[PDB]
């Protein structure tokens, strides 16, 4: 796992960086606004997935997680169990192939 | 005793042979405690055995050869339902003189005993031989004597023995015989329990007791034909016989004596663990309240539990020291508590309460261990031996852990009375060399070396057999050969190198200074886990970092307290602002997780704000408080925040990089950050997240001894520390330690005014936009972007505006609470209205300090 | 008794807990299989930890090997005890005196270091570091 965990406004352009993106780690980038570069939908851009969060915490508005529950060892154990369980389900169903899973919302947003 | 046991179990080939035989085949004959098959009991090893007669002969053969050499042995034999008879007469002497007990008197006593047996028992008809033995105490102590009477040949039941024993208690002849011998109470000479308790095997003894020495043995031959004819003759040449085998009541294969047919768990833990034995020896040193009072008892049981998982029986035993508190709590609470402190704390308490017994016990332990090594290897000492005895001797003062560089590092626990730096007490200090462990090995260890020197000399003085004297002479010789080596530099260095393994305590470095609730101060260690305490005694808390300020409890009447409070009130006269600033700065001593807040505290100069910041920095010290360059903000230095608790800055109109501040307020960030200046900064951003965590405040009062001297004053620093910790405690009690919950209307208004004056978007939102529950007009991200465009063009400057970037800025701005997703997947404005040129607020549309009579620092009971 | 002797005996005695392989730095490195009942950091159970120096081996040679020395001690002492021919008894006495002369050396620091260095070759398990942590499952 490699997290690009923050940003300011629109992200910078990344054509040479995406040429490098085309390695044994999962990648994710966590901006609030759109990146300054993109490519052909069957060229180097074929690997980009996009998704935008909808719900807001304050059905898109909802009411210790950040400072208390994050550091609890039992919470981390439970999340590890969740991760291994989902890995088991993906392995049993899709044989470990991530493209076979249907994600119309992510595909549409991308 | 164990030392003599050691000595006696080497130079005495027979002792070693017997132990080897017992260990190699007699272990398969072991019996679980309480088994009736037990016949031989080892009062030392605590192990009971069941031997067949064939191997019993060889065992008795081993018991005879060992006995003749004077070895001290503590065996026992189990006599049960059908065995021989034994009589004990613990004579109580009127005077210190030992009665003679000539052979004629003993023969008369044997005659009387057989008379009582004949009257009070049924014996087989025919010719039988009954053997009598008289073992006498070697010396009469304080007018107290005794002797034993053994009848292995006879075989009767326990009821018969009890009847006989009761009968002898009424024998006038024996009573009158003992009368002239100086017996105070002849009637109490006999033990009625003589038929019940298992008896010592011949040659054995009790701990710290000399064995009963055989005086003489009589032979009696009885026949049924002439019951009134009682011949008695001394047995001739007894010393040539297997005395242990003959005198064994249970043995049936004696050469002379013939068969005439007529809780443990605690002991096992103690015997299988020398360390548990040592703890038991030192646990009796504690005062009575450490098992009846719940806090102390809980601390003790916790220390035992953390020490190891098998100390339960000691925890039971120590809890069982009081009958009523073993039942009013105790027997159930022990299970609860069993399901941070270790033996070092108990060890220190034992020193504190019983110092002299503490010293005697520890010195005896050192002597025993060191002599065990000496006895084990003929007086030749190597590095690991002395390393172990030093670790047992001063294992409560040093800890060694491998640092990041892969080199072992020695830490010292500083105690009062040693040379040191200022502010270095009751902590741990890094040492390149264990210098005190080099001096200690040469000086204090020499005392333990001496003690064994006089030990060996004394054993030389005692009258022993020639081989023992020769062997002691050789052992002493090798010992002084090995004695001077503790002064050799190479030997000492090797001993330190070997001891680096014993003193190793893993994870000391990564558990060092991790607690944010503990602080290192000049007079000790400060504690803020609970409100209100200073640790100025022995403790297990791993504190290395420290600051030179001494800590004292809050004394309001102190002149420095009043002076600093007056300066504080003069600098910030506003009650709300002063209280908020003090509660915010009270977190500077706290080195844990923060609330991600930063302040831009402006001022007109010579207002005392720089004085206040300097005071905080000096009080916290360079270890906890650091100066941060402002040049990072306008642009290695990030690492300066490590472990700190306070950060600060100290030209005209600097430009602040939003990325630097975003990265700063994000190892973890555990420092309180403040920015000080005389010129207002320029902030080139509009994101609400960055701005909401920022504050702006301006010092106003101008002043027209503090600046250069009173800051250097140690008393002023101590008083300010008391002030600061008192605000921290007050903030924790009142608002659960939260700085956002403190109301500071002046500071909040100043921050809003600065933000509006610097950011155009915020002032636009607060002026040209008014929230309206009625007016829910769809101010779509696009439309409102345009309206801002004309707003900026017609109010500030003519510039080209882009819809996308302005919409993105508005997304993360303060309006985000009012933007909701339309069904068309487009951002729209809901429940709000825009004011156009010359437009005023409509109805229902809203824009988007009790001075105490008492002292302001005093407890205000107005939540 | 010399270094390689005790090195082989120790390898037989604890060959199931330590692995030595030289890294790219050209220095031999000790690995230890952590078992329950020992001091350790959190989560370091049933896993191999990099040790700068084999503290466990250094202590082990002093304590547990001493048991075997002791057993040989009473073994030869028992042969002394039994009635044998005079030359045999003299041989056993000489072997004894030698035994005790060589017995204390296991506590010596330099001897312990030499034994460790000699055992570094016996405990060597090629390709260990390269195959370390390679399985993604």
């Amino acid at each position: 796992y490699g997290y690009f965990e923050e940003t300011n406004k629109s992200e910078i352009l990344n054509t040479s960086r995406l040429k490098e993106m085309v390695m044994t780690a999962t990648m994710v980038a966590a901006s609030n606004y759109n990146f300054i570069i993109d490519t052909t939908d069957h060229g180097t851009w074929r690997r980009l997935r996009h998704y935008r969060s909808k719900v807001k915490f304050c059905s898109y508005e909802k009411k210790r997680f950040i400072h208390e529950y994050i550091m609890d060892p039992n919470c981390q154990n439970a999340f590890f169990s969740i991760l291994v369980y989902f890995w088991e389900k993906l392995q049993k169903e899709y044989n470990g192939q991530i493209k076979k899973v249907f994600c119309p919302t992510i595909e549409s947003e991308t | 005793d164990t030392i003599q046991l050691t000595a006696q179990r080497k130079y005495l080939a027979e002792v070693q042979a017997l132990e080897t035989l017992l260990a190699r085949e007699l272990s398969v004959f072991l019996t679980e405690p309480g088994s009736k098959k037990t016949n031989i009991i080892n009062r030392i090893t605590g192990k009971t055995y069941a031997l067949p007669s064939t191997e019993l002969l060889r065992f008795y053969e081993h018991l005879e050869q060992c006995r003749k050499q004077g070895a001290l042995m503590y065996f026992l034999e189990r006599q049960g339902t059908y065995s021989g008879l034994m009589l004990d007469y613990d004579l109580k002497l009127n005077t210190n003189a030992a009665p003679s007990l000539e052979s004629s008197v003993l023969s008369r006593l044997c005659h009387r005993i057989f008379v009582h047996i004949k009257n009070s028992s049924v014996l087989p008809e025919g010719s039988h031989k009954i053997h009598f033995f008289f073992t006498l105490k070697p010396e009469a102590v304080q007018g107290k004597y005794g002797f034993h009477v053994l009848i292995p040949g006879l075989k009767m039941a326990a009821s018969t023995k009890k009847s006989i024993i009761a009968s002898l208690q009424h024998d006038a002849t024996v009573q009158k015989i003992l009368h002239e011998q100086g017996v105070a109470n002849p009637e109490s000479c006999l033990d009625p329990h003589s038929a019940s308790v298992p008896s010592l095997l011949y040659g054995s003894s009790k701990l710290n007791h000399r064995p009963y020495q055989l005086k003489t043995g009589f032979e009696l031959v009885f026949d049924s034909s002439d019951p009134d004819y009682i011949p008695i003759h001394q047995i001739k040449n007894i010393e040539s016989y297997n005395l242990v085998s003959e005198l064994s009541l249970t043995n049936e294969q004696g050469s002379l004596v013939r068969p005439v047919y007529c809780d443990h768990s605690l002991s096992i833990l103690m015997l299988h663990d020398p360390e548990a034995r040592y703890l038991h020896k030192i646990l009796n040193l504690l005062p009575p309240e450490y098992y009846v009072e719940y806090p102390l008892w809980s601390n003790v049981v916790f220390a035992l539990a953390n020490t190891s998982a098998n100390y339960r029986p000691l925890a039971e035993w120590f809890s069982q020291k009081c009958p009523e508190k073993w039942n009013t709590g105790g027997k159930e609470k022990l299970e609860k508590l069993w399901n941070k402190i270790t033996k070092r704390s108990i060890m220190y308490w034992a020193h504190k309460h019983a110092p002299q017994q503490y010293k005697e016990i520890v010195e005896q332990g050192y002597f025993s261990i060191l002599a065990e090594y000496v006895y084990s290897y003929n007086g030749t000492l190597e590095h690991y031996m002395i390393a172990k005895v030093i670790y047992a001797m001063m294992g409560n003062k040093f800890v060694v852990d491998v640092d990041s560089n892969g080199k072992y590092v020695w830490f010292e626990f500083v105690l009062p009375g040693q040379p040191m730096n200022q502010g270095e007490i009751w902590k741990w200090r890094k040492e390149v060399n264990p210098d005190e462990l080099h001096i200690y090995i040469s000086e204090n260890f020499s005392r333990v070396m001496d003690r064994i020197t006089e030990h060996i000399k004394y054993h030389l003085s005692q009258p022993h057999e020639t081989n023992i004297l020769n062997y002691y002479k050789k052992l002493l010789k090798a010992f002084e050969r090995s004695k001077s080596k503790i002064f050799n530099d190479s030997f000492k260095k090797g001993v330190i190198r070997q001891a680096e393994f014993l003193f190793r305590q893993r994870s000391f470095i990564q558990t060092l200074d991790t607690n944010p609730y503990l602080l290192g101060v000049g007079n000790g260690v400060l504690s803020i886990e609970t409100i209100p305490k200073l640790i100025n005694h022995f403790h297990e808390h791993p504190i290395h970092q420290y600051t030179h300020i001494c800590y004292e409890p809050f004394n309001p009447e102190n002149p420095w307290t009043k002076l600093l409070l007056n300066a504080l009130q003069d600098i910030i006269p506003e009650l709300d602002a002063r209280l908020w600033i003090m509660f915010y700065l009270s977190t500077a001593i706290f080195r844990g997780l923060k609330e991600a807040l930063m302040l831009l505290w402006l001022g007109g100069g010579c207002n005392g704000k720089t004085f206040l910041m300097r005071l905080v920095a000096m009080v916290l010290g360079d270890h906890y408080a650091s100066k941060l360059n402002i040049s990072l903000l306008t642009s290695s230095a990030f690492m300066r925040l490590k472990g700190r608790g306070y950060g600060y800055f100290e030209n005209k109109s600097e430009i602040l990089n939003t990325s630097r501040l975003k990265e700063m307020v994000n190892f973890q960030m555990t420092a309180t950050m403040v920015a000080a200046s005389n010129y207002n900064f320029i902030i080139d951003t509009t994101d609400h997240g960055t701005w909401r965590r920022l504050r702006h405040y301006r010092s106003k009062v101008k002043f027209c001894r503090f600046i250069h001297e009173y800051i250097m004053d140690p008393n002023c620093q101590n008083a300010f520390f008391s002030i600061l910790v008192y605000f921290w405690e007050k903030l924790q009690k009142e608002y659960n330690g939260q700085i956002k919950k403190v109301f500071c209307p002046t500071i909040e208004s100043e921050t809003e005014a600065y933000r509006k004056s610097q950011d155009t978007l915020h002032r636009f939102i607060t002026e040209r936009v008014v929230e309206s529950p009625s007016a829910e007009t769809v101010y779509n991200l696009s439309e409102v972007v345009t309206a801002y465009a004309e707003w900026y063009n017609a109010n500030i400057n003519v510039k080209r505006h882009i819809a996308l970037e302005l919409s993105q800025e508005l997304e993360n701005s303060v309006l985000e609470k009012y933007l909701q997703w339309s069904p068309n997947k487009t951002r729209i404005l809901k429940g709000c209205r825009i004011l156009h040129k010359f437009e005023t607020l409509q109805p229902g549309e809203s824009y988007i300090i009790c001075e105490p009579k008492n002292k302001w620092w005093e407890w205000s009971p107005n939540p």
